[PDB]
């Protein structure tokens, strides 16, 4: 099983992570129903690209840890950037056993005002940036979210990201093979990380360039 | 004479001093008390400081185990606090390869055997510790104690501690059909200040925790405003 691309975006206050409800097991859309966004702890959220086995034993492994750190001794949970270097370093780790684990995550968070959007490999690299987007994502998506960010520095609204979402969204159902027209849209803001319920972005199919006489080959 | 040294010989009578002796040491500890209310468990525990300096939330003894469940350990903090390690491993073990929650009576089994394997030995000493395992899985609230002898009993109303005949008077004439935690965090509070001597310790203070529906079944610290002043 592996799943799709995800892409996110940080604007003014939060950050959005959109990501589709489909596994696949090669070139056949084995599960369409799947929730694939995960939240670890009460500050942050995570999704990966990739096989399914390797991203679903690391969540649950970084998920123990958080609530145990928090349950055991008097302390504070983790911080966003905290448990994403966990993150980080365990996948590093399991790559050097030559034991990889073979998914791109993108991993947001929002604690208390410094908003957190990062994103690791599964060779270990780790960056961060205002978006993220792996898969098929970091080519067709990437593009689109970075013009629109530079087209005004100043921050997105909440709104205003979310119509270059869906305006990414559709294209990435458009252009990518193993894709399906039902996402997932988490945000995080202050208050904390918030799955949306799964919506369906419009298509078009009716441009007149594509009538049968027009493409044909005779 | 010598048949009083090791934890693996016994007595002339068939007893194992060592753990006569370990458990003398738990009699003498701070006093803990607590109910099985049929909806919710509720521990309490006296700790008496030795200096009015110390910050509150020092010397702690009752601590979480898994979401549900509490240990709170009368007797010598130190082996306490590694017993509570061993709960812990046991308790992520069931969360881990078992995806469960572990049952109270379980994890009661789990400790009680792991106190025990130190009475068998040679080169160990007995857990100067006496265990109070309140827990509540999909079973039931569920009340236990461990003695450093490594047996485990279920109860309604315990009391450990000094005083511990007196305070055990207290839980007699309670109901435990229709006592309700609600109002037990007031009983067994205010049954430590009853049983409580002050002309030896001038410095005490009563800690309760509890589990039950209205903490979302998760074992935590009574809110501050819920423990009468005396």
């Amino acid at each position: 099983a592996s799943g799709g691309s995800v892409i996110a975006i940080k604007y003014k206050g939060g950050v959005l992570m959109a990501a589709d409800t489909l596994l696949s097991y090669g070139s056949l859309a084995k599960w369409p129903n799947i929730p694939r966004i995960r939240l670890l702890g009460s500050h942050s959220a995570v999704c990966a690209t990739g096989s399914y086995a390797d991203f679903q034993m690391m969540a649950k492994q970084v998920e123990d840890n958080i609530e145990r750190q928090k349950m055991y001794h008097n302390v504070d949970e983790l911080s966003p950037s905290e448990v994403f270097s966990y993150l980080h370093r365990s996948i590093y780790q399991k790559r050097c056993d030559f034991d990889p684990c073979l998914c791109q995550m993108v991993f947001i968070g929002v604690r208390d005002g410094e908003t957190f959007l990062a994103g690791v490999d599964d060779v270990g690299t780790r960056w961060e940036d205002d978006c993220i987007a792996t898969g098929y994502g970091a080519y067709i998506a990437l593009p689109l979210l970075r013009q629109a960010l530079e087209k005004n520095p100043d921050g997105l609204s909440r709104g205003e990201a979310m119509r270059i979402l869906t305006d990414c969204l559709r294209v990435l159902f458009y252009r990518e093979c193993r894709a399906i027209n039902k996402f997932q849209v988490a945000d995080a803001a202050s208050d904390g990380v918030r799955i949306s319920e799964p919506f369906d972005v419009e298509t078009h199919w009716e441009y007149e360039g594509y009538c049968f006489e027009k493409t044909a080959i005779i | 004479s010598g048949h009083d040294q090791s934890t693996d010989v016994f007595s002339a009578e068939g007893r194992v001093f060592q753990v006569e002796y370990a458990g003398k040491a738990v009699d003498n500890s701070s006093t803990a008390v607590a109910a099985c209310c049929k909806d919710g468990v509720v521990v309490a525990v006296e700790k008496v400081h030795t200096s009015r300096m110390l910050e509150k939330g020092s010397n702690n003894r009752i601590h979480a185990v898994d979401r549900q469940a509490g240990i709170c350990i009368c007797g010598l903090l130190p082996d306490g606090r590694a017993i509570v390690s061993r709960a812990r491993q046991e308790a992520e073990n069931s969360r881990d390869i078992f995806a469960t929650p572990i049952r109270g009576s379980v994890l009661a089994n789990r400790v009680g055997e792991f106190m025990h394997a130190y009475t068998t030995h040679f080169a160990y000493r007995p857990f100067g510790c006496s265990a109070i395992i309140a827990s509540y899985a999909d079973d039931g609230p569920q009340l236990f104690v461990s003695d450093p002898s490594g047996t485990v009993a279920g109860y309604y109303g315990v009391a450990l501690g000094k005083a511990k005949t007196v305070a055990k008077s207290e839980l007699e004439k309670l109901d435990f059909s229709s006592l309700t935690c609600d109002e037990a965090v007031g009983k067994l509070a205010s049954i430590l200040h009853e049983v409580h001597d002050k002309q030896k310790d001038k410095l005490y203070e009563v800690e309760v925790a509890w589990v039950c529906d209205k903490s979302d079944r998760k074992f935590v610290h009574v809110p501050a405003d819920m423990v009468p002043a005396e």
